[PDB]
RNA sequence: CUUUAAUGUUUGAUGUUCUAACGUUGACCCGUAAUCCGGGUUGCGGACAGUGUCUGGUGGGUAGUUUGACUGGGGCGGUCUCCUCCUAAAGAGUAACGGAGGAGCACGAAGGUUGGCUAAUCCUGGUCGGACAUCAGGAGGUUAGUGCAAUGGCAUAAGCCAGCUUGACUGCGAGCGUGACGGCGCGAGCAGGUGCGAAAGCAGGUCAUAGUGAUCCGGUGGUUCUGAAUGGAAGGGCCAUC
RNA sequence: GUUUAUUAAAAACACAGCACUGUGCAAACACGAAAGUGGACGUAUACGGUGUGACGCCUGCCCGGUGCCGGAAGGUUAAUUGAUGGGGUUAGCGCAAGCGAAGCUCUUGAUCGAAGCCCCGGUAAACGGCGGCCGUAACUAUAACGGUCCUAAGGUAGCGA
RNA sequence: AGGACCGAACCGACUAAUGUUGAAAAAUUAGCGGAUGACUUGUGGCUGGGGGUGAAAGGCCAAUCAAACCGGGAGAUAGCU
RNA sequence: UUUUGUAUAAUGGGUCAGCGACUUAUAUUCUGUAGCAAGGUUAACCGAAUAGGGGAGCCGAAGGGAAACCGAGUCUUAACU
C-alpha cells in the first residue's frame, strides 16, 4: 500500500492541457426520446469539472 | 419491450430514421408522418411505424 | 470518497475506460534533447542500443520541440510536419 | 378535505422597471402566464412562450404611461 | 417404404431362479482353557443387504442478516417527487402536522399557417317537444371556451369554422437566465432543404405552469477506432438506440 | 411423590383412566465421523412418544380456510438427456439484397422428470369457527312458530356473580 | 401384609422472634414437616459449558452464571462516553 | 468539573510527599527561507564511507482527440459561417 488511484474515477475522467478534467454526460443511453433535439445536440460535446468537485477529483487521481 | 417505441424509416432507400413514443392503450393506429432526409436533402413520408 | 451525502461526482458519471495503450510504449524524441543519439543515426531496428525513452519500447516518434543544429539522419520512424522541416534545416536526411 | 402541500418556489423574479437593461437582449422581468399585459411598443420585440418580459434587442427600458386600452406599454430609451 | 407376425445384442425397470461379490446380524476349530479380532472348517442368507456417496428438490430442528422517515415519545390518520393561490413581513430571500386545491398525461392530432367567426347564460315568445334541449328576439359577457387544479392570459385570439400543411426539421449559435451543483430556460444571426400567405411576415410542437427514477446491468444496429507475437472473432470505444 | 439453598411446597409436573400416533426382529427410535453401545438378554400380555386427567354420567354442530391423512389420472418443475433457433467460421442457388448446411466452435434448452402443490374425499378427543332482519300471544313484557337474508356451520349436555 | 397413624435418634429448614459493619461470611431460641422408605449416610468412582444436573425454578454446577472459571486473540468495535 | 448559566444544598475532593496526556516520521499544500536553474536529482550494492562509483530510479520541458492519428497545432463537419 502506497496511496491508490481510484479506478472508478480513472475510467470516468481524462486530463486536459490546462490541469482541468473532462467527462461524459448521464441519462443519455437508456432514455433518448424524452429530450428535444436542441437539448440532444447540446449534449454531444462533453463537459469539464467545476471547482466544487475538482478539489476532490484531483485527490482521487493524485498521479494524473 | 411491450409498450413499444416507434422507429420510423426513410422511404427514399436511406438508412435514416426518427424515434418517438406513443400510447396504444387509448387506440392502436400506425403513424404516417412527413420528415427530413439529410442524405437526399428533402422532406418525405416515413414508413415502418407502429 | 464522501461529501456528507448525495454521492461524490466520481460515482455519478458514465465510465468509458478506453485509452491508447501505445503511448506508454512510444519513444517521443525532442530536438532540445537527443543527446542519447548524439546527432548521428536513428533506426527503430537498432534503437535498443541507445535506450532513449526506455528499453520496453515498440514505437519511435520525433516532435517539433527546440532546434536541431547538426545533420542527424533518420531511417523510417515517425516525424511531424515541423520536425522534418527542422531536420532538413540542419542538413539532416529522412530515408523512407 | 386535505392537509399540507403548497408548491415549491414559483421560480419568478421582477426587475424590468425604471431604467433596467441588457447588452444583447433586454431580458426584463421573469413573469408568468401573461403574454402581453405590458407588451412591446417599439424595436423591443419579443415576449415569447416563457411569458418573461424579454426583448430581441439591446438597451435600457422606457415607460410611456399610456396603453392600448387600459394597460401601459413598455419601450426602450435612446442609443 | 410400410403395416403386421417375429427377433439377435446390450442397457434400464420389474418379477423369478442361482451362487462366484458381500454379510452371517449361525456354530465349531486354531492362533490361545482370549466373552474381541483374524484365519480355518462346516452350515445359512444373498447381487438385496451392509457401508460410503454426489446432483437437484423438499429443507427454518441449525446460522448469519435485515430493521424507512417526519413528529408536544410512537403506531393508526396526514406526508416525502412534481404544480397553482394566500401565508410572504408594499426589495432580494422565505417555513412546519399553516389555510386550501391539483399531477406522474393526453394529442401526429387537439401541431404549423392564411382567411373567416366569436362567444356563454338568463329572460320573453316558440312546434309534435317533454319548463327548458327545434328557433328567433331582448338583455348580457376578455368569470364563455380550452384538458386538467389554481391563477391568470387568450379577438395581435392560444376559443371553433374552412382550406393548405408538418419548422413536433438535420447541423450550429452571438449573448443572457434558474440553482450549491446535478438537471435546465430564453435567444440576434447562420448552414441544409422546405411549409402557409397576395405580401410584409409567420413555423426549430400543444394556453403557460404537474404527466417514473442517476451511476450501474443486459440487448439491437453502422464503424479505413481498438482488439496487447501476425490476424479474424468475442470484449471495449466512437456514433445511433431499447 | 416432586419443587424455586437466604422473596414463593402449590390450584404446577406425573402415574392411574381414555384417545391420538411411530414400531414386526438385524423392530422403530437414539448416540458416536467410526470401531462400539442403548432399545433388549425385550417380540406386541412388548417398545418410543403427544394431549387429557382416577370414579360416575358423558364426549354437541361446522372439514369452507391453515395443518395432517387416504386416493389416483393429468398439470407444473429442478437433475439429466439434447430437438428448435441464433452467434464466430463457411459450402451452395440467386446481379446483389434474399438467404443458408455438415464439421470445429460460442449460445439457447424442445423433451424426459417420483412425491408435494392443484383435485376429490377423510380428519374438530387437530389449528380453529359456533351469524342479520321481518311478522307471531288483545294490558305490559317476552317469543314455543313461519318468511326472507349469510354460510363451512351458527352451541346439544352440564354449570352460572 | 404397612410408600400405616403418632413420635425419639436420623433428615429437612416451613412458622415467629433475635442477630443484620453479627458470637455466626444464616447462627441462636421455641415451635413445625418427614422419620422402614418415591428415607438417610460413609467410601471410591462416572456425568463438564450451549455441556452437565433438574419429577422444571432462569432452580443448581466451588464466597463467580439469562451462560461459570483460566492462558491467548485483544489495544474487538463505537454518526460514542 | 457539568451546564448557556452554580458560593450553590448539582459532580466530586481525608493527610503529606511522590508518579502522571499530545511524543516524530514519511507524503503534500499554504506560510516562512536558502541554494541551483532550461535544467536540477539516484536506490540497493560497492566504497579511498557517505564523498567517489552506481542512471535501474525522480521531477520540469506541448497540445487536440474515445482512439486511430495528427502536432504548435487539433477534435467535431456538408460547412464557407
Amino acid at each position: 500500500p502506497k496511496i491508490k488511484t481510484v479506478r472508478g474515477a480513472a475510467k470516468r475522467f481524462k486530463k486536459t492541457g490546462k490541469g482541468g478534467f473532462k467527462h461524459k454526460h448521464a441519462n443519455l443511453r437508456h432514455i433518448l426520446t424524452k429530450k428535444a433535439t436542441k437539448r440532444k445536440r447540446h449534449l454531444r460535446p462533453k463537459a469539464m469539472v467545476s471547482k466544487g468537485d475538482l478539489g476532490l477529483v484531483i485527490a482521487c487521481l493524485p498521479y494524473a | 419491450g411491450i409498450r413499444e417505441k416507434i422507429k420510423l424509416v426513410s422511404s427514399a432507400g436511406t438508412g435514416h430514421f426518427y424515434t418517438t413514443t406513443k400510447n396504444k392503450r387509448t387506440k392502436p393506429e400506425k403513424l404516417e408522418l412527413k420528415k427530413f432526409d439529410p442524405v437526399v436533402r428533402q422532406h418525405v413520408i416515413y414508413k415502418e411505424a407502429k | 470518497g464522501f461529501e456528507g451525502g448525495q454521492m461524490p461526482l466520481y460515482r455519478r458519471l458514465p465510465k468509458f475506460g478506453f485509452t491508447s495503450r501505445k503511448a506508454a510504449i512510444t519513444a517521443e524524441i525532442r530536438l532540445s534533447d537527443l543527446a542519447k543519439v548524439e546527432g548521428g543515426v536513428v533506426d527503430l531496428n537498432t534503437l535498443k542500443a541507445a535506450n532513449i525513452i526506455g528499453i520496453q519500447i515498440e514505437f519511435a516518434k520525433v516532435i517539433l520541440a527546440g532546434e536541431v543544429t547538426t545533420p542527424v539522419t533518420v531511417r523510417g520512424l515517425r516525424v511531424t510536419k515541423g520536425a522534418r522541416a527542422a531536420i532538413e534545416a540542419a542538413g539532416g536526411k529522412i530515408e523512407e | 378535505g386535505g392537509s399540507t402541500r403548497n408548491g415549491r418556489d414559483s421560480e419568478a423574479k421582477r426587475l424590468g422597471v425604471k431604467r433596467f437593461g441588457g447588452e444583447s437582449v433586454l431580458a426584463g422581468s421573469i413573469i408568468v402566464r401573461q403574454r402581453g399585459t405590458k407588451f412591446h411598443a417599439g424595436a423591443n420585440v419579443g415576449c415569447g412562450r416563457d411569458h418573461t418580459l424579454f426583448a430581441k434587442a439591446d438597451g435600457k427600458v422606457k415607460f410611456e404611461v399610456k396603453g392600448p386600452k387600459n394597460r401601459k406599454f413598455i419601450s426602450i430609451e435612446a442609443e
